[PDB]
């Protein structure tokens, strides 16, 4: 009597091949899935990185924790102050917070500028402080964003040829003047008779400061704006001009009204523009026109020893006041930026403007010790190779790619009968 | 037919693994079953897939270190990327079925193996997963204890 | 010497499968044919060759996208591409042969069980491929029956 | 009595090895093998393609589809006129139709040029024509690689600041002159004893045309070429000089004999040169000497959503006319720029120049749904990831790669015995 | 238990192949040996050793072709290759070890075979590598002859 | 009775798994290991390189092979000369060797330079050659990098425009001048009542140089240094100035002290400075002062056909001379070079200053027909892919990747059991 195990499947079963055996069995089930994605900021290196902010990373306020938007462990690792931004310590204008801005870290965390908004009322003659943000912004990103370290240079060394020009004042700016540029006037240039001399000077880039290497600086190199030759020929005669050198008489910057047309807005009266450039270590030139002249005073200071895409967090104030999204426009128009944004709007727990609840839930990847990859999509852990949509650039880490859920195979389970031969 | 062959079964009847038997009468008709005590091979099941874990584990456990500084999605290169990790993904897995596959038939083979040392050897081998017994040595309780049905 | 073995053969002699046998005497001194009509592995053979088509297609889908803007070739980058696609070639194959020779031993194992399942239990297995019979019990006409030769 | 299967092998048969089995056979056959290589242009993506022609792909032409190198279904994805070139576009010149070439898509297909070419006789002034054509074919392919559209932009908003010059009209000119560059000048101006005034003038880029946006410019920035500083001098007083300026006062092109060396031809009398340069959008200055001035009028616009490496199509007359290859060289010095070029003369089925048999064969591809790889070699199906010579760069798509035949491993054939364990 | 397991021992006891053997007086209690001759066994770990050397110099020859006139380590990328290059030699590894498993096996069956076909049919298979023999038409020096112990 | 093959395992073997197959055993051995890096120059292709250098690589010195730190067929790969250095071809100073370095080789070694250091005591107002030397190297092997082939170019076409101006001579350059730049003074200017007309000149970089290609040059922009205003005044009226420019007039160059600070040391007299340039082939002109003209009149041209990471030597005298390591950092600051340093002094054979042990032990693999890999920590046959620690880059060919001893896989050995199944 021959007796048998006896192997037979269904309908219901189907047939999965094998390199060496194939295998029958009734259900699948996937080998892997996707990684979920969280939105906000995040660092996939806890021992790298560097904040730089304002009352809202600041542990030292009088109300933290409840003005703030990271917990105590997050705001060590932030350099920050209330009342700082960037561009506020670019240009000290009067009677603002002159925060020293200084760190390392090859992740960067940008989540300050709000404190230098249409809201502050700074006038100093700015033709359009907001478009001179978004340009400071985006210098500081591109520098940012192949540098280790940052640093302000708070003062530059600095010399003027002329011997009887003075230090302006403006009734628009307090009755005094930003700390950069400085403003050198000389009040006997009057279009009676008199035309004055040529000023000149020099600022000096230098290759450190304190313990920081300098590859690169982010200045401004500003120039008086004027409606046309008539009315600058009630200040000054010939056309108006501010020049900047480099060490051989390369142009570098300024505005020349010699060449250049006017532009300035019509019965807007004088304005400054202060565009800024991304500039060498060394020593400049500057020529101007008589009766003004703009000399750069500081500087921020980056070395070129590289670093990761950084982050930009949105700030901007409650409803209540006068915001801008020049630090988001600069970090569009910029390489290697990630920025972090609200859906809803800016409401605090210590006061309108400081300690909100989706900015903490945002910021609070940073944070984490299992980031693995940081991107404009949000941030990940390492569970799986694959995320479900892609994860937008720019971004860093161990990156899942998208894949669609039908073409990650799959494995028997359930019941399984093994295959081999031709059974026929 | 025993252990090298898998067969087709219509609408309902159970799949899976069940006792066939032979002649008799000459010729006979045979019979197959309705399934047997082979807890064995439930057990094996369980124990094979789950060390499947280490296999994923490890394909799960590798993320390529990549930085893009660029603004706008390079979705060719991206998907591209995605088609090669499947791709190996695909043959790790036509790796892993037939691991399955060949360590399953190996433990059919050493159930096969514990039913010939108990009827030793009034079994016979007939190829893996049969045996001819003699019916008139061992009987109704001789084949009972040495096939458990 | 019976499926788990292959052998050797001089300037002539056909290459393949045979029926090879026996003593008798005391002692005898054996004997090989001339081929079968194992036409099952004729089928088998073809069968299983059409399926490496599936890995095959797999690989040929497999074309990573690119983007070059350069106006020169870049010969040492290009050749290492296809130095790599070519490794990952090379371990198809070794997976395709060997998944061919394993299914083919698997078949070759399901003719023999076939035959052993005709002379039951005249059959009496020796390992894979081999058998001893009573040359009393069954004869002439019987193992023509049992082996068809 | 012990009967067996035996296994044997000739020495016809060899081993082929396996990762858990061998395998003898007698014959091999390899795995796979090269894709086909097909000469001429086509696209990886019917939906996203654009083209740029002239009458051999101008469905609307008088003699379709004998005056065409393309199929109708083809055809329409071109923006094409009989007599058009982008060259002819950017100038305007005299009588020459004055297509408005604009459209979008990643893949791009340039087949015009030849509306210009030596044959066309065009002077008005040129110092060299082809120069010019090839150094603006150049800047449009470096310009289109990176950009996902293209527009003419038919008219610059322009300001003259002199009161008295002219526009300025040619004998060598059909009697008139270009559209861009305008040509203003200063008929009193004598050097008698009268210099006249230094002209000025403003032209802007804009930062969008129509639904087309704007990141970049080609335009051309001409100046006149003199012989010397004598033979200038029968025209103006001082040195010959025309330059153009951004809205700083940054010089960004132009000719100024002021501090370089005369090099006109000697004894050609004046000539005009027309570099091409691209340039962002935004407000330009001129300033030139007394008696003349030239401002560019138009342009053409590019964003930077960016695009894939360009096709470029040989542009060339039947053996009959005076033809050029500056595009050829034009595409040859350009990163990003494939170059289709026929080899064996032009000959049209409705007239000698329209519907060329060699040319319907290359363009054939434009053409087809299945091409996945296109490169300067030609272009490909997706058969196998493999091709038998290079595919020379530019390049993009699923690329095949090249390898030697023998690298191509086998598998086995006709009459397989497989092999495991030492057998001995 | 034969070929198809694999068991564990305590402190001392040497590891390996040994010959074990079963009842006798009703019921008896077994025994197991201390070591054959299995020098084919020994000689023919030796060949599937060597052997794997094929497949570790595919890997060692096989170096891409790369081109940095960056001054400065990218550390991150740098190991990201490595990763991927550590997880091919894994997968390699995995194959070469069930190379050796499998046809260290098929190298056992082929021992066991050997035997069967030298008391034949006096050997009678168990399933691989177990045997049963009548006590009684073979002996002492029959046993010797066909175990060789 | 039952008889069996029994199978069983210690503590002391171990479980290995495979796919479809485990292994029991009790030794492991490592699948592979890494390969050796050996310090020092090597190549990949012995038919595609070429070496630049002095006596140290001479076949032709008196002393060979005692004077070499090459044996005879590596020095047939070098184009070399006793005494000279590609600085010294450069400016071709007075009663110095002029080697016309010329060659091509994908793969490049440069291993001179030491003929022209401190040591050599050349004058010639330099305000700092070793400034000079760093400036020029890395100009060079900026060049070098992207280029087959490099040439000296010995004799550019110049042109003056003064008639009247005639060729300077100092005593500080042995009563003659540089080959490069050419020196025009002006005897008749003098701050008396005369201060002359501004100089004008042309030079032209060729668009080839013999059978060499030149698309990049290499060549000095020199130009006065004066302390001030006040002391250039007793040599010339005004400001001082040498502004070079490209055919248009844009400024390429020079020293502009109209609107640059002057920068000369205090006291230290006038200098020259001659910072190089990587220049397209062209026209080029030169506006100065009346009283001083400067003209450069040699090249190094190269092509853009590419070439690979180069190799820069350390070229330093014995200890008894004065060394400098301008061509160590400019290598440093330079993409793609790689630079070979000796740890111990260096000690002739011959004499003091040629033949030393240690420097042919580096050299040594210049040398060898079975490198795969170059870097900058040394280079590497084919052995296996890995190594130990990181090759730090620049570095090219078959490169070897770091990985932890601990994460190569091993394989069993020395006695092994099979298992598969579950065995329970
Ligand atoms: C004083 O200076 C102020 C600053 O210069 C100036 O304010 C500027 O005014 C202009 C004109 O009114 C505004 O332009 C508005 O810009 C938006 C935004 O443009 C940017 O983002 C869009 C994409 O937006 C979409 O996605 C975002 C999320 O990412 C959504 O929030 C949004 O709703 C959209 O769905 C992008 O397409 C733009 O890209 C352009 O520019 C970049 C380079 O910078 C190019 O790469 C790109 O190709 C393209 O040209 C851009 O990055 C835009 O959609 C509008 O059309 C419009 O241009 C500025 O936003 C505004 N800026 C600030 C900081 O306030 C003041 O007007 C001036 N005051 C006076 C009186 O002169
Ligand atoms: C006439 O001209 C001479 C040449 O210009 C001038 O001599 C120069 O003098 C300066 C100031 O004294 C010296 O600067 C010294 O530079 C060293 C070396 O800097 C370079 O290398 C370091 C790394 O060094 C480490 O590793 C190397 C091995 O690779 C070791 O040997 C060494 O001991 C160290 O452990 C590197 O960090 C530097 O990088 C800087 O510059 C580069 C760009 O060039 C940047 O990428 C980088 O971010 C950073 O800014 C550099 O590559 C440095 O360590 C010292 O701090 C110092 O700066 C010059 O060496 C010296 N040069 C020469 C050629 O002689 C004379 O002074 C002048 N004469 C007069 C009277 O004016
Ligand atoms: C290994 O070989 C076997 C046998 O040729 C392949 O099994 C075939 O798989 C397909 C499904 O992919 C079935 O439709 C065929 O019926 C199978 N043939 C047999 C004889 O069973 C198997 O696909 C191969 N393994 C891999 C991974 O390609
Ligand atoms: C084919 O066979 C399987 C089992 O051999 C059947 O699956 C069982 O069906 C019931 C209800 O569908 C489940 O609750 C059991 O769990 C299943 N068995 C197992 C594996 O546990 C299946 O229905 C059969 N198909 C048909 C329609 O004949
Ligand atoms: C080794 O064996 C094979 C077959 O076993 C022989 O091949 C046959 O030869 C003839 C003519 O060469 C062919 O027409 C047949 O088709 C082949 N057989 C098969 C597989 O169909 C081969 O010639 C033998 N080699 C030698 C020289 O002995
Ligand atoms: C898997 O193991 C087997 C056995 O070690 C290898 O078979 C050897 O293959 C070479 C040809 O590559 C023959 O010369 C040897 O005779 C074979 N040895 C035996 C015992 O047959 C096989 O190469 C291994 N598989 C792979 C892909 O490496
Ligand atoms: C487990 O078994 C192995 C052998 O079966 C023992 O290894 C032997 O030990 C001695 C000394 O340690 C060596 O000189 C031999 O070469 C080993 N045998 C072999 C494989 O040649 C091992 O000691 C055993 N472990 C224990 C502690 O029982
Ligand atoms: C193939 O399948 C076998 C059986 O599932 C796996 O063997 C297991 O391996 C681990 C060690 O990795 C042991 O701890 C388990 O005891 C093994 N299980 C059995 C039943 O032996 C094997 O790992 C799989 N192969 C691979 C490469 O994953
Ligand atoms: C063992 O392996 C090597 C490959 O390194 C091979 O050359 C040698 O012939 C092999 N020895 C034997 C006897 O197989």
């Amino acid at each position: 009597e021959l007796i048998c195990i006896v192997q037979r499947v269904n309908e219901s079963f189907s047939l999965h091949s094998g390199f060496g055996g194939n295998v029958y069995s009734m259900k699948t089930e996937p080998m892997t899935g996707f990684t979920n994605v969280t939105k906000g900021a995040s660092v996939i290196n806890q021992k790298d990185w560097i904040g730089f902010g304002d009352a809202r990373t600041d542990l030292t306020n009088d109300q933290f924790p409840a003005s703030s938007d990271v917990p105590l462990a997050v705001a060590k690792k932030f350099r920050s102050l209330s009342g700082a931004s960037l561009m506020l310590s670019a240009f000290g204008p009067p009677g603002k917070v002159d925060y020293l801005y200084q760190g390392c870290g090859k992740e960067k965390v940008f989540y300050e500028g709000v404190n230098w908004s249409p809201e502050a009322g700074i006038d100093c003659f700015g033709s359009n402080w907001t478009q001179t943000k978004k340009d400071f912004y985006s210098r500081i990103y591109e520098a940012a964003r192949s540098s280790t370290c940052m640093t302000l240079v708070n003062s530059l060394d600095t010399k003027i040829s002329s011997t009887t020009a003075t230090a302006g004042t403006a009734s628009s700016c307090s009755s005094s003047w930003m700390k950069s540029p400085l403003w050198y006037a000389e009040s006997s240039v009057n279009p009676p008779q008199v035309c004055g001399t040529e000023q000149s000077a020099t600022f000096t880039l230098p290759t450190s400061f304190g313990i920081y290497k300098c590859n690169k600086h982010v200045v401004q190199l500003c120039y008086f704006v004027y409606e046309n030759k008539a009315k600058f020929n009630t200040f000054g005669c010939g056309d108006y001009y501010q020049n900047y050198y480099d060490g051989n008489g390369n142009l570098i910057g300024g505005m020349d009204n010699r060449v250049a047309a006017y532009r300035g807005i019509a019965n807007a009266g004088v304005k400054i523009e202060c565009p800024s450039k991304i500039l060498n270590p060394g020593t400049y030139s500057i020529k101007s026109t008589p009766r003004f002249l703009l000399v750069p005073k500081r500087s921020y200071c980056f070395d070129t020893d590289g670093g990761y895409p950084i982050q930009v967090v949105q700030s901007e104030w409650s409803a209540s006041r006068r915001s801008d999204n020049a630090t988001e426009e600069a970090c569009l128009q910029t390489e290697g930026c990630i920025f972090i944004k609200k859906t809803t709007p800016y409401v605090g727990e210590a006061a309108d403007n400081a300690g909100d609840i989706e900015m903490r839930q945002l910021l609070s990847g940073l944070g984490n010790n299992d980031t693995v990859c940081v991107s404009q999509s949000g941030y990940t852990k390492g569970e799986t190779p694959f995320v479900k949509d892609y994860l937008s650039p720019p971004k860093y880490g161990r990156c899942q790619l998208k894949t669609d859920s039908g073409r990650i195979p799959t494995l028997p389970s359930g019941l399984i009968i093994p295959q081999a031969g031709t059974d026929s | 037919f025993g252990l090298l062959f898998v067969g087709f079964v219509a609408g309902g009847v159970a799949g899976g693994y069940f006792w066939g038997r032979s002649n008799g009468g000459g010729g006979g008709a045979s019979v197959s079953s309705t399934q047997a005590g082979f807890d064995k091979i439930g057990k094996d099941i369980q124990q094979l897939r789950n060390d499947t874990n280490a296999a994923i584990e490890g394909f799960n456990g590798r993320i390529a270190h990549d930085e893009q500084a660029i603004k706008n999605l390079a979705k060719e290169i991206e998907d591209a990327r995605a088609e090669a990790l499947v791709g190996e993904l695909g043959i790790i897995r036509s790796l892993i079925v037939a691991n399955i596959s060949m360590n399953l038939k190996e433990s059919l083979y050493e159930l096969a193996n514990q039913i010939t040392k108990r009827g030793g050897g009034i079994a016979q081998e007939a190829g893996p997963g049969c045996w001819y017994v003699d019916s008139e040595n061992c009987d109704a309780s001789c084949k009972e204890y040495i096939f458990n049905f």
